[PDB]
């Protein structure tokens, strides 16, 4: 209320305050306290202060125990006693922002909430179906090449399967973990809630799903899936990363396939995934484009980039590629992150990263791998190429690895079946305009010979294929020599790849 | 009441059917309804990208509540829009706008909870009638927000909440955070093909499904600047907006997908339209329209005429730039000139190009030249060189002009543009390389080509001079590369040809100044065995036509002795040329 | 009434004919008419470096408005030029370019559509003391405001593409600056109206040579 | 013109600038000219720099010379013309 007339309300109480003659209780924030009132140091001193500490996690159980009743009887639910001691454990393990017991309340009565719409119109499933068949409903109505009739008479069939078994139990009244968990995975987005059976089913074939896209290279696949496998049971180690891999080999390999595949199994897209390329930090600042400015330098109040994009969705995959083009000394952020998931920015917050999975491709042993991978068993390998790296950093960061892996030149076979995938992406692409493609199984012999050499990787199959078939393709295509709707084969001449019209 | 002045009934504006039909987002309209049935806080804030849908969530949540597609408890809500702006206009006295939110505080009381609160720009409400001594609209919903008696429903953008509301922690842990993520590219196919009926009543036209795939795929590839289902919409919106004039002009009745592609290659310039066939002919004369430039090198002439072919015919890898060229020659024979005959064909302009000067770039740290300063460092907030010059125009042709004068470690920046068609400034955002055309102009080898290019098969020419590359580059990186092309030298009738070319363009000029210039075939023969040696190219060629033609050809148009309209011979002397009119 | 104080009717003065006879720019005219005619987002904002004559293309715009060379959803529509300037006038107390503005909204809601706002300056509008672009925001969201901003090339991309949101409320039309014959255009169409208040006759051989060494010998 | 629920004095004669109706002459430091008129649009290009350049010495003395007349037939005194180059000499060397 200061004005012109400056009587500021600080003032008029600050007699009454100073001569006891006022009992006035204050509560007010710890960083607001420093900004508005420690300003005014006349009044900053007319008040005691009594600390208020973050109450521990057995302190908020207990404080949840009695609290308990009141929202039962608001909900009209029950919750049960391993649902508040997880939701105590939870939210101080997997939130880093609010503070206890504000967090534990918050999943206790929005998973009440929860339950309370469960039991109110029908349960989860059925209203995922029910949304998704009124969505094609009109989408199909929109339509009138489908395609999609198929789909909703599965999803129509579904909801009709679910809604008889439902009728069948005419559930959840409780409050379990399991709701708290579905809370937890719905705040934050780290899948910690039950796997539900299709998602078991999805995760125990991670290594037939990844090798759909990563053809060869057994051991890294494995490495990736027994990362994801144990932070999914709940095994890993609360106080690091997932997992914290450094992939070696030579150039073309599928290092950075594997983190493309990796992103599109978690989260259903290639490039949702946290990429430093480690090529642009090869000076010393680089670690300020990271971390963010320091307080008094220009960007400061813009933050940084690895810090703000993981904070943002903390349960991630980070891919630091081609680590060897950095300065040395920019693995001295990545000590703390590995080896504890923390990392303060400028501003001065910290972020956590104990759910992020941090992979590191590389190339520092390609010679090496090139000349032995053959006669040579691969704990030997990994043990050469270890060596190498130690030549290349320091015992510190290598020793906060969660598990270092080789790769190794692709063989015939792998570059057949790399062709296969190339072809059915270049199938997708042409389909689109309206073009069928056959190949005759000459024609893959010729591709898988002509873009064969032991150097380079899985690369020049790329372009072989880029040329021997796309330049032709195209020229055709570009000419309206070749109409749709007709099955474009290759077959070969006696040395080139020539698409005819039958 | 102090509700009505100052709020929006948004189901009343739904009951009447003003709103938008909002088709999807599932997930975030239930998580937003469970979390405003709470005891304590009920209070989502909808945090996501600018443009994914966080408003038409709370309009689709009013829409439920008109339609009862609610549950049981949520039927008949009042969904209240607030206007901070409709609140502070009226208060410039102490304790007005204080006044007005006690009111509006103590008529959400009194509506027996039954009012759920909706604050577009929850950010404004932070700091809203702050003054000189005054409660701003934070501190006062402040208590009133913690208790679960205002059912306040916000909206904000993810980075405006790190500027705005994570200032202020107390109103920052009042609200819950619903994310809204950016939709998919099916999930903008169902939101538009919802959306279709709409445009169509307002435009007075039909819009046709393959436009809407075509909308919803092309917006997600080549715009990127803004988001998903957001651009889409704007595609579709201008291509009816564009039918529709052309109706109402002085022809068409029905959006096509090609009309996206249009509207496309307006607001980008990447052509994805359908070609014409002028440009079709043109297109397949690729190779005879760059030696109507470039005579002389077959090869990357085929090399980059069957690139642009690619990229126009749509099987250009999509996770690629459209061609990754390494130009190696011997000095002078027109490497820089075939980038100009690609900018020549391309753009129709001569240096529409970006064009690196890599023989400036000899340290380690022109490295931070071209892509900016990092946070902290004194060029930040200039950006990069080449981040800018491809953000701002994103079809464009790079030129790495003359790059083996660089420090062997500028080429890790190229690593990741060549991989994957991506670069990140200092700024912290990436630019989209996958329309640009990669070129770097070496001269590794021209020592053993214009040694060996006789007696050796071009193939195994490319592999000795490709193994020299090899010892000169890293693996990694020239398996980046498309297709390493090699440069020959010039043979004699070749030269005779550029100074053709030469001729025939300083006439075209001279022309356009207002000359008709003639020449005897003996002046052509002089210009072709005074300045021949394969060592230096067709720049003493050039030299030499420059002194013993424009030397005695400036001297006499400066005299006024050439009148325009006249023939300018160009005939010869016992030793020189010289030119007559007649 | 507010926006008599501080609104321009721009038709009105071309019905009396104060403006110019602007002569060329046609596509960049028509795309704005292109982008006047959507549903949402209805917010040209014209975008180029200084000088080129971009309240010319809102003037030209008045002047088909006037003669009727528009499509059939323009002909009647006001062009009304807002004074982002004369808004932080008297900005004294909280809450009074907040009153000023929001009486210019409900005048232009009032009007039911009818009005096409150009906002020159476009730049003023995001830094206002929120402020300026919050209340404008959710009516240029939803295409009830008919805003034709007009800004620099390098304003825009420092103050509107910073904030995304109003970036997004915009639609660019980017303004070529014009070349040395439609300058000689454009000086053969603006010849008569300055040999007609100068009373003096202009040369055109020397009009070109203005143009060519205008060219030449300023950059 | 500061006032409460009116306006100033600038953005009242603005639209008067950009109408024809007002044939306006201005005159002010550069500097205050370079901060408030060269950053607006409208007012700096309805606006031209006439600049004022700062006399010389014989100049003022001719101004001197143009107004001796007007303070002596004020103050019934008499000025000598050596007294007015020397005022003048003088005031350009020292006074700042
Ligand atoms: N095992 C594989 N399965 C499928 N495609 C592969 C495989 N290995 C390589 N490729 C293809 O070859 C390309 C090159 O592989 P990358 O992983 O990008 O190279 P890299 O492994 O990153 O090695 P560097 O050192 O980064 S060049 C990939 O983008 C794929 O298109
Ligand atoms: N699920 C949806 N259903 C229908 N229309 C949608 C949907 N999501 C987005 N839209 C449309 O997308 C456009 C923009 O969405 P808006 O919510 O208005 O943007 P916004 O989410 O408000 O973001 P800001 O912060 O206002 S820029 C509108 O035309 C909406 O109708
Ligand atoms: N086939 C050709 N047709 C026309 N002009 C040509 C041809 N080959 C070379 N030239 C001329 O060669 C001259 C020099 O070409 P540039 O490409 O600029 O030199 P360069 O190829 O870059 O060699 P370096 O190594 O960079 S010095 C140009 O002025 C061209 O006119
Ligand atoms: N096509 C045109 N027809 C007629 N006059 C034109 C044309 N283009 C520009 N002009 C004139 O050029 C001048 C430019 O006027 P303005 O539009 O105010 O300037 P501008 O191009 O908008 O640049 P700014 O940023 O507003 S200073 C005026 O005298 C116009 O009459
Ligand atoms: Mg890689
Ligand atoms: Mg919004
Ligand atoms: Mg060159
Ligand atoms: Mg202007």
């Amino acid at each position: 209320g200061k004005a012109d007339g400056a009587m500021d309300a600080g003032n008029m109480l600050k007699p009454a305050l100073a001569r006891g003659e006022l009992h006035c209780v204050g509560a007010t924030t710890l960083d607001e306290y420093r900004q508005y009132i420690e300003k005014d140091a006349a009044l900053e001193r007319r008040f005691q202060k009594v600390f208020v500490a973050e109450p521990s996690v057995e302190d908020t159980i207990a404080i949840l125990r009695g609290l308990k009743e009141r929202y039962e009887l608001h909900h009209h639910v029950q919750i049960t006693d391993p649902a508040i001691v997880a939701a105590a454990t939870l939210s101080h393990r997997y939130i880093a922002d609010r503070q206890l017991p504000d967090k534990a309340i918050d999943l206790i009565d929005e998973a009440a909430s929860s339950i309370r719409m469960q039991i109110d119109s029908k349960p989860e499933e059925l209203d995922r179906l029910d949304r998704r068949i009124i969505q094609l409903k009109l989408e199909q109505q929109a339509l009138m090449l489908d395609m999609l009739n198929e789909e909703l008479s599965d999803k129509e069939r579904q909801y009709s399967e679910l809604e008889e078994e439902w009728k069948a139990e005419k559930l959840r009244n409780k409050v379990t973990d399991a709701e708290i968990a579905e809370v937890l995975a719905r705040w934050t987005g780290i899948p910690v809630s039950r796997m539900m059976e299709s998602e078991r089913e999805k995760l125990l074939r991670m290594e037939q799903e990844l090798h759909h896209r990563v053809i060869g290279q057994n051991e890294a696949v494995d490495a990736v899936s027994n990362a994801i496998r144990r932070s999914r049971a709940g095994l890993a180690d609360p106080n690091r990363p997932i997992g914290s891999f450094l992939f070696l080999g030579p150039t073309g390999v599928g290092k950075t396939e594997l983190c493309k595949a990796l992103a599109n199994f978690m989260f259903d897209s290639d490039e949702a995934m946290v990429r430093i390329d480690m090529s642009e930090f090869m000076e010393k600042h680089s670690v300020s484009r990271l971390v963010g400015a320091p307080p008094g330098y220009v960007g400061y109040e813009e933050g940084g980039y690895l810090t703000e994009a993981v904070r943002r969705r903390p349960y991630s995959v980070i891919l630091l590629d081609a680590v060897e083009k950095a300065h040395p000394d920019v693995f001295n952020i990545l000590l703390q992150v590995l080896d504890d998931g923390r990392l303060t920015d400028g501003q001065g917050r910290t972020v956590d990263f104990r759910n992020t999975v941090v992979i590191m491709t590389s190339n520092l042993g390609s010679d090496l791998i090139q000349e032995r991978f053959g006669e040579l068993d691969y704990a030997h390998m990994k043990e050469l190429v270890l060596g190498v790296v130690s030549h290349n950093f320091r015992p510190e960061f290598i020793n906060r690895i969660d598990e270092v892996v080789v790769f190794h030149p692709l063989g015939e076979q792998h570059i057949a079946s790399i062709a296969q995938i190339q072809l059915k992406r270049l199938y997708k692409r042409l389909e689109e305009r309206g073009y069928e493609i056959h190949i005759s199984d000459e024609a893959l012999k010729l591709l898988s010979e002509n873009g064969y050499d032991p150097v380079y990787g899985a690369r020049p199959l790329k372009r072989a294929i880029q040329q021997q078939i796309e330049n032709p393709l195209a020229q055709q295509i570009l000419s309206g020599e070749l109409v749709p709707g007709k099955v474009i084969r290759l077959e070969v001449n006696e040395d080139r790849i020539v698409a005819v019209q039958h | 009441q102090a509700l009505k002045k100052y709020t929006i009934d948004l189901t009343e504006r739904a009951e009447q059917g003003k709103l938008d039909p909002v088709i999807g987002r599932d997930e975030e309209i239930r998580r937003t309804i469970q979390v405003l049935q709470r005891r304590t806080k009920n209070n989502p804030v909808l945090i996501g990208e600018p443009g994914v849908g966080k408003t038409a969530i709370v309009e689709g949540l009013a829409q439920r509540i008109i339609n009862g597609e609610v549950p049981e408890g949520l039927k008949g809500r009042r969904v209240l829009a607030l206007d901070m702006g409709a609140l502070v206009a009226g208060a410039k006295y102490r304790g007005e706008f204080e006044e007005r939110l006690k009111g509006v505080l103590n008529d959400l009381a009194k509506q027996e909870g039954n009012v759920i609160l909706f604050i577009d720009a929850l950010h404004t409400m932070v700091g809203a009638g702050k003054a000189d001594g005054a409660m701003d609209a934070g501190n006062m919903l402040k208590p009133a927000l913690a208790r679960g008696e205002l059912h306040c429903v916000g909206a904000t953008t993810l980075d405006e909440y790190r500027q705005y509301i994570e200032k202020d922690a107390a109103l920052e842990r009042r609200f819950q955070k619903v994310f809204v993520a950016e939709p998919s590219v099916e999930d903008t196919i169902a939101i538009l093909r919802g959306l279709k009926e709409r445009y169509e009543l307002h435009h007075h036209v039909q819009i046709t499904d393959p436009a809407i795939v075509a909308a919803a795929t092309l917006s997600h590839r080549y715009i990127a600047d803004r988001q998903l289902p957001d651009k889409a919409i704007d595609l579709i919106d201008e291509a009816a907006s564009s039918i529709r004039m052309q109706i109402d002009s002085k022809l068409r009745n029905k959006v096509t997908d090609a009309e996206i592609a249009e509207v496309l290659a307006r607001w980008t310039g990447i052509p994805v339209s359908r070609m014409m066939e002028s440009e079709r002919e043109k297109l397949l004369r690729m190779e005879q329209e760059l030696h109507h430039r470039v005579i002389g090198q077959n090869e990357a002439v085929d090399a980059v005429s069957n690139a642009i072919r690619r990229s126009r015919a749509g099987l250009a890898d999509p996770n690629r730039p459209i061609g990754s060229f390494l130009f190696l020659g011997p000095t002078g024979v027109g490497k820089t000139e075939l980038c100009k005959a690609l900018a020549n064909f391309m753009f129709d302009s001569d240096e529409a190009m970006v064009r690196i000067d890599m023989s400036e770039f000899m340290e380690k740290h022109s490295v931070s030249r071209l892509v900016g300063a990092p946070p902290g460092y004194v060029g930040y907030e200039e950006g990069g060189y080449l981040t800018e010059a491809v953000r701002r125009r994103p079809y464009s042709v790079i030129l790495l002009d003359a790059v083996e004068k660089a420090h062997p470690d500028v080429f890790n920046i190229l690593l990741q543009v060549l991989d994957d068609g991506r670069l990140t400034d200092g700024q912290g955002r990436t630019v989209d390389f996958r329309n640009t055309v990669v070129i770097m102009t070496s001269n590794l080898g021209s020592d053993l080509i214009q040694e060996r290019f006789g007696e050796l098969d071009y193939a195994h020419m490319k592999e000795l001079v490709l193994g020299v590359v090899s010892h000169n580059f890293r693996p990694e990186f020239i398996n980046r590369i498309d297709e390493v092309v090699v440069f020959h030298p010039l043979g004699e009738q070749h030269i005779a040809s550029i100074a053709q070319i030469q001729l025939k363009r300083l006439y075209k000029r001279l022309e356009e100044r207002g000359y008709e210039i003639h020449i005897s075939d003996e002046a052509l023969k002089l210009l072709s065995e005074n300045g021949y040696d394969p060592v230096y190219g067709a720049r003493p060629l050039k030299r030499a036509i420059q002194q013993q033609i424009e030397n005695p050809l400036a001297q006499q148009i400066l005299s006024g002795e050439l009148v325009p309209g006249k023939v300018i011979r160009l005939e010869v002397n016992e030793d020189r040329i010289v030119a007559v009119q007649h």
